[PDB]
């Protein structure tokens, strides 16, 4: 399941500690990312600790619960989104959504670069609007095995944005931890 | 000798200070903000730094000594290059923020002395943080290895 | 009558009246409130309450 | 012999109890059987309690 | 509602539209230097992140006026026409002639302050009612005595223009004299409590509201951050004021009845008129200490 060794090119050996080798491969670029404020939402480090600590998002944005069509009801200097779901279940609403963050742009075949509309078809755990999703809300609505995929896709996109090349197993490595235990309802 | 200072640096130049002065005539006029100012101000100065960058990169021969250790991958890059033979630039104040009027003097031709005193507060600054990335980086992976 | 007329006219018009009359609003939920055309309801009662 | 209050405790006993209403020296107007049923003359009392 | 004014609106919206495309473009101009900024930046870390962040704050600086871009124009009596928006913008390609104009910049104040008794070289104010991008409507001001053509959607010019009566003893303007009695209010230096008081039909309010933001765009910087309490009647009352609340820049109004002074809790219901009188008076503080003490 962990593949080969990057060193050695080769299926990796018996008893080799994958653990530390991706803490230190994470960790050993981290001073090429940009730094918090000194001076005393800007990427690099500041939300690399965001997301390997679970954190909500200073930043977060709404996901859809349901798939389905959206109907938007703007106000003056508010959004208010509905979620007609296509299984026929019970609308969906978020009903406080800012206007300092702008509505989610698609990029989706059906056009190049376009924010969400009315009738537009919205799946599961797609976002609503620009910023970051709550990992926690990923967790009740698309489940662990979603939460540990979108956990490693915004950590290595943290990273690449800042020209950084490790490799996606170590960040794997790392978030395998964080999901690691259940809590238990009955006994 | 082998720094060359590309021709065109004076017409570009003189070109955006044309552009800074149209923006001290609106300013005065009253139709402009103090920091909008700044602002457009700053943006004008940016577009010269890469022009200047671009008559620096066209002029220069393929195989000479400066231009030939950048662009052969060994070590440096193209602004340490524009700094070296083209102009500084824009340089920030402590509070981060840039200041307007840019450094257009190239340490070729040597800055004049208000433009060295401008430029020594982010070398300062970048002497003094090194620490503190450091210090946080080296947080981040302890909680990692842990 | 008057809501039928005042349907064809240009601008925003009210029935003023008790609350015992169909169709009517008391003059205190005008108080700060302009209007067009008014038709107000019985002066002899609303002057009384 | 000192509880916590909230003002709508205080302005629910006063107003439903005739005892607490001549102790506090308050008329007989200020009477009324539900203590809780706040009217727009209560809002600023419930802020200043 | 007539053709005229839909074809007016029009030009407006299309305006409007190119302001937005500006917009856009120098947000994506803005996104792009930044995303290099952050890939292949050749300077010291500290000067990377001062671009950096420069241009974050440059594209939050665009995020936050996207919504309601433009508050309105000025028509100059040289027929000169400037539009007021949350942002100024320029054409670099003609000496920096500004297509909008940043609401705080000098060439803006008399959006604010302008009366139509004692002008700033102004012809007229126009208002943009907006939602989003797109202009629901818009409403003129006449700063002088109006002819009754241009829409204000308060009535006060087409009334105005509709004056009658002899020139009198002593020959009057009579308009003029509403013009003046509505600035001298407006443009009071007294700060602190003002009250107006006036028969009916006399547009009392709007006066108001006029005063409201001169005051609010002179002394923006004692206020902006503490923002306005507007107490009305009815909830009609306060959805009236929204529709004709003028510009507030930066600032926000809160709107109460005053059954909603109380945060959380909406009352309605009346008491008899002497509860009324008993309870108004500051002579119940002397009944609640009591009943507290008891």
């Amino acid at each position: 399941c962990y593949g080969r060794s990057m060193a050695t090119g080769k299926l990796v050996d018996i008893g080799e500690a994958v653990g530390i080798v991706a803490a230190q491969s994470i960790g050993e670029p981290g001073t090429q990312l940009t730094m918090r404020t000194f001076h005393q939402i800007v990427g690099g480090l500041p939300r690399v600790q965001e997301l390997f600590e679970a954190r909500v998002p200073r930043n977060k944005a709404p996901i859809a619960d349901v798939a389905g069509r959206v109907r938007l009801e703007e106000s003056d200097k508010f959004f208010k989104i509905t979620i007609v779901p296509d299984d026929g279940g019970e609308e969906v609403v978020y009903d406080k959504l800012s206007k300092r963050q702008r509505l989610r742009v698609i990029t989706h075949e059906d056009g190049t670069e376009g924010v969400l509309s009315d009738g537009d078809h919205v799946e599961v755990g797609d976002q609503l609007m620009e910023g970051a999703a709550d990992p926690h809300e990923v967790l009740r609505v698309q489940g662990p095995r979603e939460v540990q995929i979108h956990l490693v896709k915004e950590v290595q996109e943290v990273y690449r944005a800042q020209g950084v090349s490790i490799h996606d197993k170590h960040i794997e490595v790392i978030v395998r931890q964080m999901l690691r235990r259940v809590t238990i309802i009955d006994s | 000798a082998d720094v060359l200072v590309p021709p065109q640096k004076q017409e570009i130049l003189e070109r955006h200070e044309a552009e800074a002065d149209a923006i001290e005539r609106k300013y005065q006029r009253g139709a402009l903000n103090h920091t909008e100012r700044n602002e457009s101000l700053v943006k004008i100065w940016q577009d010269a730094t890469e022009e200047v960058g671009k008559a620096l990169e066209e002029f220069y021969p393929a195989d000479n000594p400066i231009i030939t250790i950048v662009k052969s991958g060994a070590t440096g890059n193209l602004t340490q290059t524009r700094t070296l033979a083209g102009m500084k630039g824009l340089v920030t104040n402590p509070k981060g923020e840039f200041i307007p009027r840019p450094i257009k003097s190239s340490f070729r031709e040597g800055l004049t002395v208000l433009e060295y005193f401008i430029n020594t507060h982010g070398a300062r600054k970048g002497l003094a943080d090194t620490a503190l990335r450091t210090a946080d980086s080296g947080y981040l992976t302890r909680r990692l290895v842990d | 009558e008057f809501v039928s007329e005042e349907a064809g006219r240009e601008g925003t018009s009210v029935v003023i009246g008790p609350p015992d009359v169909p169709g009517t609003v008391p003059p205190s939920e005008t108080k700060g409130l302009e209007f067009d055309a008014v038709l107000v309801v019985e002066p002899e009662r609303i002057l009384a309450d | 012999l000192w509880p916590i209050l909230t003002p709508e405790d205080v302005l629910a006993q006063l107003y439903t109890s005739h005892e607490r209403l001549r102790a506090a020296g308050a008329p007989e107007c200020l009477w009324r059987a539900d203590g809780e049923a706040w009217t727009v003359s209560d809002v600023p009392l419930l802020d200043e309690l | 509602s007539g053709r005229d004014y839909e074809d007016e609106l029009q030009s407006e919206r299309d305006y409007v539209a190119g302001l937005y495309a500006r917009l856009d473009a120098e947000r994506a101009q803005s996104q792009r230097r930044y995303a290099a900024a952050l890939r292949e930046h050749g300077g010291t870390a500290v000067e990377r992140d001062a671009e950096v962040r420069a241009l974050a704050k440059d594209i939050a600086r665009l995020n936050v006026a996207d919504n309601g871009l433009c508050f309105g124009r000025l028509d100059t009596l040289d027929d000169a026409r400037l539009y007021i928006g949350r942002l100024g913008i320029f054409d670099r390609d003609n000496d920096f002639e500004p297509l909008l104009l940043d609401w705080r910049a000098p060439m803006a104040r008399p959006f604010y302050v302008a009366t139509a008794a004692n002008p700033e070289n102004m012809r007229r104010r126009r208002q943009f009612h907006t939602l989003g991008r797109k202009v629901v409507d818009f409403t003129d001001e006449i700063l002088g005595r109006p002819t009754g053509a241009e829409h204000d959607a308060t009535n006060d010019a087409a009334l105005l223009a509709a004056v009658n009566a002899p020139r009198g003893e002593g020959m009057r303007d009579i308009v003029a004299t509403i013009q003046a009695e509505q600035d001298q209010v407006i443009r009071l230096d007294h700060t602190g409590v003002l009250v107006i008081e006036g028969g009916p039909g006399t547009g009392k309010t709007v006066v108001a509201l006029h005063r409201v933001a001169y005051l609010l765009y002179t002394y923006r910087k004692q206020m902006e951050r503490h923002g306005v309490l507007v107490v009305g009647p009815t909830p009609a009352f306060l959805d009236h004021i929204g529709r004709v609340l003028p510009s507030l820049g930066e600032s926000d109004a809160v709107f109460m009845t005053p059954g909603d002074f109380v945060p959380g809790l909406h009352v309605t219901a009346e008491d008899t008129p002497e509860a009324a009188e008993v309870k108004g008076s500051l002579k119940i503080l002397d009944v609640l200490k009591a009943a507290v003490a008891d």
